[PDB]
């Protein structure tokens, strides 16, 4: 795998593709 | 935080999974 | 405003817009 | 939980904001 | 629900799951 | 080019591919 | 309208463009 | 406008909700 | 159609329905 | 990691995840 | 090929390695 | 290339056709 830049909603996506059925928490700061 | 790591400068896959349940 | 299906990375796209800051959990096993 | 209510029923906008934190 | 920072395609679907069947209309300036 | 199923979220995208700056109503009902 | 001719159906990004403003 | 104003500052999906049809 | 400004993961969701099931070729500089 | 489906435009937003600056193809033909 | 091994079926992310250049 | 053209610049869909199979 590569490195990641992202922002926004995709970070989220990036999220929601390596978790799977798992799911995930997003927790931004602030 | 990883929200903001990964759009100020990057982030693996790998540390992604971290934030897995 | 709606009700509308949303499923997979767009849940977690809804989720986002929803929650934004905040920060949010997707847990699919529940 | 959110996919019983929002994928497989549906939901509303202020629904999802149940999944907030 | 939290305010927003939306651009290009970004409005665009967070005006679809805003406005569901009602359906939107997209008009940028110029 | 090609045709595609484009539905939802998808289909808005498209539009907002097309038409860009033009803008573009999605009126689902007709 | 654009969901038969698009979703239900199959169209063109020229047919797209009927939608356009 | 609506285009320009979520993304050069902020925007609200009340704001947003004047666009729907 | 109108042109195009596009990074990132955008880029490749243009290519998607540009090319349709023809695919595309993804090759970034470097 | 995980196993999902991965279709279409999803399909091609994971490639990008995954191969990033080496580049894909998408090849749905075979 | 990717859309059988991925779509169809279920594939790993290790699996859409494959598929870069 | 490509990639870089839309990103820094703009392009065309006609340009993005040419990276079809
Ligand atoms: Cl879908
Ligand atoms: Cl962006
Ligand atoms: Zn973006
Ligand atoms: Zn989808």
């Amino acid at each position: 795998f590569v490195n990641q830049h992202l922002c926004g909603s995709h970070l989220v996506e990036a999220l929601y593709l390596v978790c799977g059925e798992r799911g995930f928490f997003y927790t931004p700061k602030t | 935080g990883i929200v903001e790591q990964c759009c100020t400068s990057i982030c693996s896959l790998y540390q992604l999974e971290n934030y897995c349940n």
